[PDB]
C-alpha cells in the first residue's frame, strides 16, 4: 500500500492549500511525522473491536 | 602404383545426432512483482512507499 493518497486527501480537506503544486516528498515527509502521533481514544476503541 | 591392400580402410563415426546452439532457449524465465523486489540483504529496495 502506498500512502500518498491518504495524506493527499488530508490536504484537500484543509481548504487553504493547493495540492496540485505540492511535490511528492512533502507528502511522504508529512507521513513520517504524523505516524508518531498516538491514536485518540474513540477511533482506537473501534479498532480493538 | 595402386596397391589395393595398402589403400583400403574402414571408417567409423556416429549414426545420428543434432547440434544445438543458443543454449538459453531451453530456460523458462519469470520474475517476481517489482514492488516485492529485494536486494542482497533480503530487505526490500524502495522503502519509500
Amino acid at each position: 500500500k502506498k500512502m500518498k493518497s491518504i495524506v493527499e486527501d488530508f490536504l484537500k480537506r484543509l481548504q487553504i492549500f493547493d495540492v496540485a503544486r505540492v511535490p511528492d516528498d512533502q507528502m511522504y515527509r508529512l507521513r513520517d511525522r504524523l505516524r508518531l502521533l498516538p491514536v485518540e481514544i474513540r477511533r482506537l476503541d473501534i479498532f480493538n473491536l | 602404383q595402386f596397391d589395393f591392400r595398402a589403400s583400403m580402410h574402414m571408417l567409423t563415426s556416429n549414426l545420428t545426432f543434432t547440434v544445438y546452439s543458443d543454449l538459453l532457449a531451453f530456460v523458462s524465465a519469470d520474475t517476481v512483482e517489482p514492488i516485492n523486489a529485494v536486494a542482497f540483504d533480503n530487505m526490500r529496495i524502495m522503502n519509500e512507499l
